[PDB]
């Protein structure tokens, strides 16, 4: 469970020097992920999909 | 996704984490705080890292 | 003191510093887990991952 | 020894008390069970004596 909870969200990074999701203003990186490509987290260490 | 809200958000987590730490930190079972050093009888602890 | 070369003309350094414009360091084998913590939620609430 | 006499005893279950004194000091009726069969002890020597 340890190990599958290392990859349970794999995902890609995007970059530039450009204006980062206004929605309330993130500041970190750019992603797409597992919890974005219809698959998502609830609180169990589960999963949830769409 | 880390909108200053989410990052907010996220952070929630932390302290609930660091809630609970020091909560089992603090841990009085049989009455001693059971990882004040060696000296688990009293108090180990503060939220703060003190 | 000069003139130097491309060559590295090197002179023996100091025996201690004590307060410093000091280099950035994340590597090390000790552990500070609340400073650790707070630390890191100033990095996130900014969105510090440089 | 019908009975091992109440000396060898005392001390006995005063030594049980010891490893329960080790369960919790801060328990102060460990010391006082722990004293009290010493007291038996003692003043069990004392009246063999007499």
């Amino acid at each position: 469970r340890s190990s599958i909870l290392a990859d349970l969200f794999d995902s890609q990074v995007v970059d530039g020097t450009t204006e980062d999701a206004n929605g309330n203003k993130v500041n970190t990186k750019v992603m797409l992920s597992m919890q974005d490509f219809g698959l998502s987290l609830n609180d169990a260490g589960t999963l949830s999909f769409d | 996704s880390n909108s200053q809200t989410s990052r907010e958000a996220i952070a929630k987590e932390l302290e609930r984490i660091k809630e609970s730490i020091v909560q089992l930190a603090n841990t009085s079972v049989n009455g001693q705080y059971l990882f004040a050093g060696s000296q688990v009888a009293n108090k180990p602890f503060d939220s703060n890292g003190n | 003191a000069p003139p130097f070369t491309t060559t590295s003309t090197v002179q023996n350094g100091p025996n201690f510093s004590f307060s410093a414009n000091n280099s950035l360091t994340i590597d090390e084998p000790n552990v500070d887990i609340i400073k650790d913590l707070d630390s890191m939620i100033d990095a996130v609430l900014k969105g510090n991952m440089r | 020894d019908l009975q091992n006499t109440g000396i060898l005893q005392d001390l006995e279950n005063y030594n049980k008390a010891w490893n329960d004194f080790a369960s919790n000091p801060n328990e102060n009726a460990t010391k006082i069970a722990l004293v009290k069969a010493s007291q038996t002890l003692t003043e069990s020597v004392n009246n063999t004596f007499a």
